[PDB]
RNA sequence: CGCGGAGCCUCGGUUGGCCUCGGAUAGCCGGUCCCCCGCGGGGUCCGGUGCGGAGUGCCCUUCGUCCUGGGAAACGGGGCGCGGCCGGAGAGGCGGCCGCCCCCUCGCCCGUCACGCACGCCGUUCGUGGGGAACCUGGCGCUAAACCAUUCGUAGACGACC
RNA sequence: CAAGCGUUCAUAGCGACGUCGCUUUUUGAUCCUUCGAUGUCGGCUCUUCCUAUCAUUGUGAAGCAGAAUUCACCAAGCGUUG
RNA sequence: CCGCGGCGGUGCGCCGCGACCGGCUCCGGGACGGCUGGGAAGGCCCGGCGGGGAAGGUGGCUCGGCCGAGUGUUACAGCCC
C-alpha cells in the first residue's frame, strides 16, 4: 500500500515483525511501530532474559563506551532487530532505518490514528497455545527500563480517554442506522442499486 | 463452547482448493486432519478432503456413517440445503463479494453517482437527529 | 484525471547473491503478490520519472525539469508477484526504493 | 528408494529357463513404490534375498499398478514391517487409517521417518493387509472407529496471514 | 498420540451456585465466594447441568500433557466448593525439646509473632495473605489454627510459617523443633 | 503579520480515512423493562449479528468547464469572510464549539445547448502558496550579546575554568 | 560398571579388575608460520579474564548431638598476605 | 521550378506503429489409444444368498419439554453398512 504506515506491537512476536517491517522499510515504505512494551517473544521469560543478560556481558574490554550499546527500552530493542535485519553499513540501510520509527506507549501523532497489525506476525496465529512467554515490556524492566511504570501510567490515561472517542463515534453509529430506517423510502431506490452490483448487503 | 459438532453430516462449505465454493456432507472421518467428504447435489465425488481446507455450517442432516451416495442424494434433498443455504446470511455477502469482482466500470460509475446522493440523505437526517437531540437536552 | 501510470516500487536489479545483472529491473506492483495475478503487467510500459536541474524538452508542451527511463515490463518474478522489466538505459540505483510508473497503453485486453 | 505417493507396481518375474528347467516358477510379489522403473528395482532387489535370482539371470513378466478395489470406503491398514535402526533392525506392527491401501503406507513411511528417523531405503514391508473392526490394537486407530463420532476444529488458526499482510482488523481464532 | 476426548463432571452441591465468567469460574455458597482463572489451561467449561447440578470440563484435541490437566481444574473447583461450603482449619502444633516457642497473632490474623524458637532473640514475624484468618487455639497446649476460604493461600501461610521455622547449622534428625501442620481438615464437617 | 512582484536550486510524491479494549477452546452489537454508581459508567435480562456487512475483502469524495429550464433535492456552501468560549500537553500542535457582515443556491435524474474538434503519440493530473537559497511593497514592534584585550584566581602546560 | 573397605552396610565417606571422556597451567611428537634474525631465562609493577572454589554469602551431605568435618550446588561477588 | 513521379543511398535530434521469420517463455481449446480390453462411481430397478455396526427397536440410567436429548446391550431389519 501507499502512505505512512502505523503498527500496534502489542500481540505481535518481536523478530517476525521485525523481519516484516524491515522488508518495507526497504521498499521506501514509512513504517511506524508503536507499543513495543506490548511486542512479545516466544521462549519462557526467563529464557530470554537470560539471552539478553549474555547480550550484556558482551563488551568491548578495552574501553566499553565504543562497545555494544545495549539499549533497554523495548522500542530501540526492537530498532536493533529490526537493524539487523538491514544492510546497515551501507547508504540505503542507514536510509532506510530513518524511514523506520519506533515507540514505547503511543503517543501524539498516533494515538489519532487507526493502525494496523500484521497477522503473519501476530502471536495468537505464529505460536501454538500452550507455550511460554515474555513480553518486552518485562525483558526490558528487568534488564535496565526506569519507564515501565511511567508508560503505563500514561497509557491507562490513554485508554480511558481513547474509550470516551469510541464511546461517541459508537453514538453516531447508532444515529446513522436510525436515520437509515428514518429516511427509507426516498433512498431505497439507490439503496437497491447497490445491493445489486455487491455492495451493501 | 462450541456449536458445529464434526458429525456424520455436517454440511461443509468448502473454503478452498479444487472444489471452492461449494457445499459438502462430511459422510465420515478417516483420522485427524481428513474426512470422507461428498458433495450430491453441490457436484462433488465422495473423496477425502481435509478439516484446514473445510468450514462447517449450523446444518445437520441424516444419513449414517457410510451411507452410499442415493442416501446421501436425499437427506440432503428433502431438509433441502440448496434452498436453505441461500437464504442464509453466508449465501448473501457470498453472492456479494462475487456481484463486486463481477462488476463493469459502467456499474461502478452508477454506484459512485448512486452512493453520494444517499450519503448526502443519510447525512442531512443525521444532522437534523442531533438538532433534535440537542433540542431534547434543552 | 489520475493514476493510469499504475503504481509500482523498483526493488533491485535481477541478481544472484554475489552477482547483480543490470539490465534487468525488479519491480513491485502494488496490489500484486501471486505469480497468477501478475500476466496483466506483462508487455506493459513503465517510466522511472524524474525532474534533475536543467530543463529539457518535453512532447506537447515546453521545456520542463523532467526527465525518465522508459522501459518495460517482460515477464514475472518469483511467486509472489513480482516482476521483471528491463529499460532501455540501465536504472541508476538511486531509484532504489523509489517509484516507478506502469502503465496500462500497451493494453491486450 | 525416495518417495512421493506410493502405488502398488505389483510385480511376477521367472528366473529365466536354462536347458536343465524349461518352466521355472513365477512369483507375484506386492513391490510397493512410486513408478514402475524403480518397483521393477525393487521385487529384484526381494527377490535376490530370498530366492537365488539374479537382473542377468531373470526376466519381469509382468508388471503393472493393482489400483484400489474399494477407494471410496475407510479401511484399517496393517502392516507386519521391518526396518534398520542405526543399531540393529527391527519389527513392526502399525496401523494406518486411510481409504486405499497404498495412501496407507505413503503414511507409514513418513511416519517410519518422523517416529524413527528411518528412511526408505532401510524399510521393508513384509505385508500390508486391511483389517476389520476388531483385531485393531493402536489406540490412535481404535477411536474414529465409532458411529456418533464427534469434533470441533477448536482453535483454528488462520492461514491467509499475508492476504492482508496488514489489517486494522485483528485476526479470529474461535469458529 | 492426541485422544479426541476427555472430560470430567463435577458434583455441585445444591447450597453453591458457581456461574462461569467463559472461563473464569466464580463461587458463591454460604461462607463467602470465590474466584479462580483458567484462562492458560484451555477447555472447554460448560455448565450442563440445568436447576444448577454439573460443572463439566472438556478439553478435546488433547494430548497425553493436557489431558492431565482435565482432572487439575477439575479439582481446584471442588476444592473451590469446599471451601465455601465448608471452609478449611489446617492446624499446626509446636514442638521442641526446650526453648518454648512463643506465638501471639497481632491484628485479626494476619502478624504471627514468635520469640525464642531455640533461645534466638530475633522475633520472626509472618504475614497470612488476604481472607486468611490466624487464631491460637485452646482445648491443646502449642497449637495454631488457620482458618480461611482458600486452600492455595491457607496452606502458603501454614508453610511460610513452618518455614519461618527452620533451624540452621545443625542435626534437623535431632533438631526436631519449630512449628507444623499436624491436621489438614475443615471447619464445618457435615 | 499580512498580503504583494522576479529566480538559483533540492527533491521524494501524483484522493483521503478523524482513532476503543482486547479474546482467541471466544468475541461484536443492540435494547433494557429492572437494579446500582458517577448525560454518562457498572450490573442483570432479552433480541440480533458472528469464514465477521455500523466487514481495513473495509468507509468516504469525487474526475473534462459552464448555458438554461424541468423534475428529484432546498438553507447548504463560501468570502485565507470576520470576533469570543472551549477541549486537547508524553515529544499538544491541533481540533472543537458560539455571534456578525457580505456573497453565492452547488449532490441525483433529465431535457438543452455550449468550452482551440491541435487535425492515433512522451514526462498527462496533485500533496504545491513544497523544502531551501538570493531580491521589489504596507503595519506594528524591535532595540545585542558573544569572543579578544584587561583582571582574578575557585583553576594551570598550553590551551580550558571562577 | 562394579569386586572390596567402612564393626554391620557397596555406593555417609571410600573403592579394586575393567572401561568411557575432557583439558590444555606438565612433558613428548610434529615441523605448519618466522633465519633482509618477532629480544631467549627469572624478578619487580599493572591490568584484565577463566574456573580447575582456598576463604566469605545462600544452600543441599555426611558414619552431623554439640563442638568440630569432610561430599556436593548455585556461585567467581569481594579475598589469597609478611 | 513544380512534381516529393520512379531508383539508389539516410533517419539532424526524440519517437511511435505495423506484418513475416528464428528462438524462446507462456496461455486457451478440442479428438484419440491403451490398460486387470482400466479400476472406482452413478441411475434403474429387480429377483435372490449370506455376515458387521448397529434400530423407524428394546432396555437399564440420565437430562430436557408422551415427545425430544444422553449413555448401555441382543442382535432380527422396518438404517445403514
Ligand atoms: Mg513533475
Ligand atoms: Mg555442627
Ligand atoms: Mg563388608
Ligand atoms: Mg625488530
Ligand atoms: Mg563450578
Amino acid at each position: 500500500e501507499g502512505q505512512v504506515l502505523v503498527l500496534d506491537g502489542r500481540g505481535h512476536l518481536l523478530g517476525r515483525l521485525a523481519a516484516i517491517v524491515a522488508k518495507q522499510v526497504l521498499l521506501g515504505r514509512k513504517v511506524v511501530v508503536v507499543r513495543c512494551e506490548g511486542i512479545n517473544i516466544s521462549g519462557n521469560f526467563y529464557r530470554n532474559k537470560l539471552k539478553y543478560l549474555a547480550f550484556l556481558r558482551k563488551r568491548m574490554n578495552t574501553n566499553p563506551s565504543r562497545g555494544p550499546y545495549h539499549f533497554r527500552a523495548p522500542s530501540r530493542i526492537f530498532w536493533r532487530t529490526v537493524r539487523g535485519m538491514l544492510p546497515h553499513k551501507t547508504k540505503r540501510g542507514q536510509a532506510a532505518l530513518d524511514r523506520l520509527k519506533v515507540f514505547d506507549g503511543i503517543p501524539p501523532p498516533y494515538d489519532k490514528k487507526k493502525r494496523m497489525v500484521v497477522p503473519a506476525a501476530l502471536k495468537v496465529v505464529r505460536l501454538k497455545p500452550t507455550r511460554k512467554f515474555a513480553y518486552l515490556g518485562r525483558l526490558a524492566h528487568e534488564v535496565g527500563w526506569k519507564y515501565q511504570a511511567v508508560t503505563a501510567t500514561l497509557e491507562e490515561k490513554r485508554k480511558e480517554k481513547a474509550k470516551i472517542h469510541y464511546r461517541k463515534k459508537k453514538q453516531l453509529m447508532r444515529l446513522r442506522k436510525q436515520a437509515e430506517k428514518n429516511v427509507e423510502k426516498k433512498i431505497d431506490r439507490f439503496t437497491e442499486v447497490l445491493k445489486t452490483h455487491g455492495f451493501l448487503v | 463452547v462450541f456449536r458445529r459438532f464434526v458429525e456424520v453430516g455436517r454440511v461443509a462449505y468448502v473454503s478452498f482448493g479444487p472444489h471452492a465454493g461449494k457445499l459438502v456432507a462430511i459422510v465420515d472421518v478417516i483420522d485427524q486432519n481428513r474426512a470422507l467428504v461428498d458433495g450430491p447435489c453441490t457436484q462433488v465425488r465422495r473423496q477425502a478432503m481435509p478439516f484446514k481446507c473445510m468450514q462447517l455450517t449450523d446444518f445437520i442432516l441424516k444419513f449414517p456413517h457410510s451411507a452410499r451416495q442415493k442416501y446421501v442424494r436425499k437427506a440432503w434433498e428433502k431438509a433441502d440445503i440448496n434452498a436453505k443455504w441461500a437464504a442464509t446470511r453466508w449465501a448473501k455477502k457470498i453472492e456479494a463479494r462475487e456481484k463486486k469482482a463481477k462488476m463493469t466500470d459502467f456499474d461502478r460509475y452508477k454506484v459512485m453517482k448512486a452512493r453520494k446522493m444517499r450519503n448526502r440523505l443519510i447525512k442531512l437526517e443525521v444532522k437534523k437527529l442531533q438538532k433534535a437531540a440537542l433540542l431534547k437536552a434543552s | 484525471s489520475g493514476r493510469l501510470w499504475s503504481k509500482a516500487i523498483f526493488a533491485g536489479y535481477k541478481r544472484g547473491l554475489r552477482n547483480q545483472r543490470e539490465h534487468t529491473a525488479l519491480l513491485k506492483i502494488e496490489g500484486v503478490y501471486a505469480r497468477d495475478e501478475t500476466e496483466f503487467y506483462l508487455g506493459k510500459r513503465c517510466a522511472y520519472v524524474y525532474k534533475a536541474k536543467n530543463n529539457t524538452v518535453t512532447p506537447g508542451g515546453k521545456p520542463n525539469k523532467t526527465r525518465v527511463i522508459w522501459g518495460k515490463v517482460t515477464r514475472a518474478h518469483g511467486n509472489s508477484g513480482m516482476v521483471r522489466a528491463k529499460f532501455r538505459s540501465n536504472l541508476p540505483a538511486k531509484a532504489i526504493g523509489h517509484r516507478i510508473r506502469v502503465m496500462l497503453y500497451p493494453s491486450r485486453i | 528408494k525416495a518417495s512421493g505417493t506410493l502405488r502398488e507396481y505389483k510385480v511376477v518375474g521367472r528366473c529365466l529357463p536354462t536347458p536343465k528347467c524349461r518352466t521355472p516358477p513365477l512369483y507375484r510379489m506386492r513391490i510397493f513404490a512410486p513408478n514402475h522403473v524403480v518397483a521393477k528395482s525393487r521385487f529384484w532387489y526381494f527377490v535376490s534375498q530370498l530366492k537365488k535370482m539374479k537382473k542377468s539371470s531373470g526376466e519381469i513378466v509382468y508388471c503393472g499398478q493393482v489400483f484400489e478395489k474399494s477407494p471410496l470406503r475407510v479401511k484399517n491398514f496393517g502392516i507386519w514391517l521391518r526396518y534398520d535402526s542405526r543399531s540393529g533392525t527391527h519389527n513392526m506392527y502399525r496401523e494406518y487409517r486411510d481409504l486405499t491401501t497404498a495412501g496407507a503406507v505413503t503414511q507409514c513411511y513418513r511416519d517410519m521417518g518422523a517416529r524413527h528417523r528411518a528412511r526408505a531405503h532401510s524399510i521393508q514391508i513384509m505385508k500390508v493387509e486391511e483389517i476389520a473392526a476388531s483385531k485393531c490394537r493402536r489406540p490412535a486407530v481404535k477411536q474414529f472407529h465409532d458411529s456418533k463420532i464427534k469434533f470441533p476444529l477448536p482453535h483454528r488458526v488462520l492461514r491467509r496471514q499475508h492476504k492482508p499482510r496488514f489489517t486494522t482488523k485483528r485476526p479470529n481464532t474461535f469458529f | 498420540m492426541k485422544t479426541i476426548l476427555s472430560n470430567q463432571t463435577v458434583d455441585i452441591p445444591e447450597n453453591v451456585d458457581i456461574t462461569l465468567k467463559g472461563r473464569t469460574v466464580i463461587v458463591k455458597g454460604p461462607r463467602g465466594t470465590l474466584r479462580r482463572d483458567f484462562n492458560h489451561i484451555n477447555v472447554e467449561l460448560s455448565l450442563l447441568g440445568k436447576k444448577k447440578k454439573r460443572l463439566r470440563v472438556d478439553k478435546w484435541w488433547g494430548n497425553r500433557k493436557e489431558l492431565a490437566t482435565v482432572r487439575t481444574i477439575c479439582s481446584h473447583v471442588q476444592n473451590m466448593i469446599k471451601g465455601v461450603t465448608l471452609g478449611f482449619r489446617y492446624k499446626m502444633r509446636s514442638v521442641y525439646a526446650h526453648f518454648p516457642i512463643n506465638v501471639v497473632i497481632q491484628e485479626n490474623g494476619s502478624l504471627v509473632e514468635i520469640r525464642n524458637f531455640l533461645g534466638e532473640k530475633y522475633i520472626r514475624r509472618v504475614r497470612m495473605r488476604p481472607g486468611v484468618a490466624c487464631s491460637v487455639s485452646q482445648a491443646q497446649k502449642d497449637e495454631l489454627i488457620l482458618e480461611g476460604n482458600d486452600i492455595e493461600l491457607v496452606s502458603n501461610s501454614a508453610a511460610l510459617i513452618q518455614q519461618a521455622t527452620t533451624v540452621k547449622n545443625k542435626d534437623i534428625r535431632k533438631f526436631l523443633d519449630g512449628i507444623y501442620v499436624s491436621e489438614k481438615g475443615t471447619v464445618q464437617q457435615a
